[PDB]
């Protein structure tokens, strides 16, 4: 599944090869009958959340195609997933009119801060995929107030919820030195960049002691902005080397070279891809089983999914979708193989 | 009056030749509904109960020593099993089976003559009915075993209620039929239709009744003043009412029942006026005194 995936995901990003529909489509029709034939959609949709996730960044899609094939899909899988991904596109479609809203909001009632473009695009958190808590990587003054009013505006028309800004991901653009070119960088490069400007001959200590810069995803951004650049060299530093501990000193250089005015720095993106929950499962599998096993009381459908979640002292341990997952396969002989058409009769008491 | 066999006593007779003739004969081979009466002993519901509360709510069982005399499986003994069981579900792998035929081989000498009529098991608190796999266990105990029966007993039912819920049950052949119904499923099986219940009742010894009337009494506004002929108002209701539907199958059988009709119609009239007989002494003892 994560090969079918890949597959699809490759196939949409380029549709320049075979634009017609028609050859899209069929395609899509053997890889839904495909599926057909196959179970465990959860990793299936997981990794169409990982993919998806690394629709983030430019569009580089069809986006109607898309719309059709999920309805195509969601026409004989149901609710619940295909819903969520329904607010997947519904969140983007409404983050986009409510960045129309705002952009018409700020030329209405001008603000000189707002001379700044902004393209913010809130997301959903019970649909969309978590990474972690995020970090807290300091703002520059500009853009702090920039985000600060928008934070103002929406929380007034619909009001009920707050937006906790994240880093992670991110695209933004600079201009930088001698011919102006413009730069690419994604966000904690611009905060670094922002650093460095004020004062020059700054170190690694100096930079990590005022950024709240990651500990783990910090190293992929690390050996990204050095060892191994393209021939557009924006910067290096002086202690050249393919480990830089704590001392290493940064210095900020002209380094003008290629003619380009829109040198870009996505080329990380290619690159940084690349690279005890054992008793908690067998308790978790123990507790199912013990539950099925023993549970026998009178349900029709749903009280014994009641009953199961009642006997137990903590939450966040019955998980209904393993009950579910469990009485789905349980059907493979004479216990609970009950009639579909009327679900009365589930052994009673028995 | 001890020595003399009394018509309460004769039916502790093991008459081996009759019990022979009717295992040769077979009767019930023809006849699918054949059975009807099941008549029990004190002590094997004595020793039954005590077990299936012993156990707590863990199901056990066990195989009952009787006989059958015509349509009547009269069982005289309770047995216990040496098995290890859920509360729903048992195995009796084989410490039962070697506690089966050694405790029969045993019982012959002390001067127990009987042999297996059939078994009893507790289901702990969830009805007394014949269970998915229970009706196939009885199916091949019936199939090369033909006198028996299966007895179904609830200890949390009697613990809680205060009624005897012991129900004994045969089977049909598999083919014998005579869309399910909604009213006689819950008191019953998935597979109702493939398995009947037969009439219980009880029976003891003269000495048994000599011993329990000088037991212990009291019992003055325990028994003798206890809203008798009140307290089972919704039992002579529901009598009452279904002696309607008796009398009508009779009358279309006539355009035999009635016999049988007309002796549950004396059970209740005859209950009934022991209760009027019974506040009727209450009355002539402490109300008419000191005028």
């Amino acid at each position: 599944p994560e090969y079918l995936s890949l597959f699809i995901d490759d196939k949409l990003k380029k549709g320049v090869k075979g634009l017609t529909e028609q050859e899209v489509e069929t395609i899509l029709d053997k890889a839904m009958v495909l599926f057909r034939f196959m179970q465990e959609k959860d990793v299936f949709e997981r990794y169409y959340k990982q993919h998806l996730a690394r629709l983030l960044t430019n569009k580089s899609v069809s986006d109607d195609s898309e719309k059709n094939m999920i309805s195509k899909l969601k026409t004989e899988c149901g609710c619940q997933f295909t819903s969520k991904l329904e607010g997947m596109f519904r969140d983007m479609s409404i983050s986009n009119t409510t960045m129309d809203e705002f952009r018409q909001h700020l030329q209405a009632t001008g603000v000189s801060l707002g001379g700044v473009d902004l393209t913010v695009r809130v997301l959903t958190t019970g649909y969309w995929p978590t990474q972690s808590a995020t970090p807290k990587c300091n703002i520059p003054p500009a853009p702090r107030h920039a985000f600060e009013i928008f934070r103002r505006f929406y929380l007034a028309k619909h009001s009920g919820r707050q937006l906790t800004l994240q880093h992670h991901m991110g695209s933004a653009d600079l201009n930088a030195t001698t011919r102006k070119h413009i730069l690419q960088v994604s966000t904690f490069q611009m905060t670094i960049l922002m650093l460095f400007n004020n004062r020059e001959k700054y170190t690694f200590e100096e930079i990590q002691q005022e950024t709240d810069i990651p500990e783990r995803e910090l190293v992929r951004a690390l050996q990204s902005l050095a060892c191994g650049k393209p021939t557009q060299r924006v910067l290096t530093k002086e202690p050249k080397s393919k480990e830089i501990e704590n001392g290493h000193i940064f210095t900020v250089n002209d380094q003008f070279t290629s003619k380009l005015h829109r040198v870009k720095i996505q080329t990380v993106a290619a690159k940084q891809g690349e690279s005890k929950v054992d008793d908690d499962r067998k308790h978790e599998i123990e507790a199912a089983i013990v539950r099925i096993m023993k549970s026998r009381k009178k349900m029709q459908h749903n009280v014994l999914v009641a009953e199961v979640t009642q006997q137990l002292k903590a939450r966040f341990l019955p998980s209904p979708v393993v009950i579910k997952k469990r009485i789905e396969g349980l059907i493979e002989r004479e216990y609970l193989a009950r009639t579909p058409e009327d679900r009365k009769v589930y052994t009673y008491v028995a | 009056n001890m020595q003399e066999a009394q018509s309460i006593d004769e039916i502790y007779k093991y008459d081996k030749k009759q019990q022979q003739e009717i295992l040769a004969a077979k009767p019930w081979t023809k006849d699918h509904h054949y059975f009807k009466y099941c008549k029990i002993s004190a002590l094997a519901l004595l020793k039954m109960v005590m077990h299936a509360r012993s156990g707590g709510n863990l199901a056990v069982m066990g195989l009952m020593l009787g006989k059958v005399d015509g349509e009547t499986m009269i069982i005289m003994d309770s047995f216990a099993l040496p098995v290890e069981g859920t509360e729903t579900r048992v195995n009796a792998q084989a410490a039962a089976y070697e506690y089966m035929a050694a405790y029969i081989e045993n019982a012959k000498q002390v001067g127990r003559l009987e042999n297996a009529i059939g078994w009893y098991h507790s289901h702990p608190g969830y009805g007394c009915w014949l269970s998915g796999i229970n009706v196939s266990t009885q199916m091949l105990n019936q199939q090369f075993q033909e006198p028996f029966v299966a007895v179904v007993i609830d200890p949390t039912r009697t613990i809680s209620a205060g009624k005897v819920n012991l129900g004994a049950f045969r089977t049909y052949p598999k083919g014998y039929k005579p869309t399910i119904p909604l009213n006689k499923i819950e008191d019953f099986g998935v597979h109702c239709k493939q398995y009947y219940a037969l009439e219980v009742s009880y029976f003891k010894s003269s000495l048994d009744r000599k011993l329990l009337e000088l037991l212990w009494n009291k019992y003055w506004v325990n028994t003798l003043s206890s809203s008798s002929l009140l307290t089972n108002a919704d039992y002579t209701t529901g009598q009452v009412f279904d002696l309607s539907e008796k009398l009508e199958q009779s009358e279309a059988q006539l355009g035999d029942k009635l016999a049988k009709a007309t002796r549950d119609s004396c059970k209740t009239t005859i209950e009934a006026i022991h209760g009027l007989m019974s506040q009727v002494i209450k009355d002539k003892l402490f109300n008419q005194i000191n005028i």
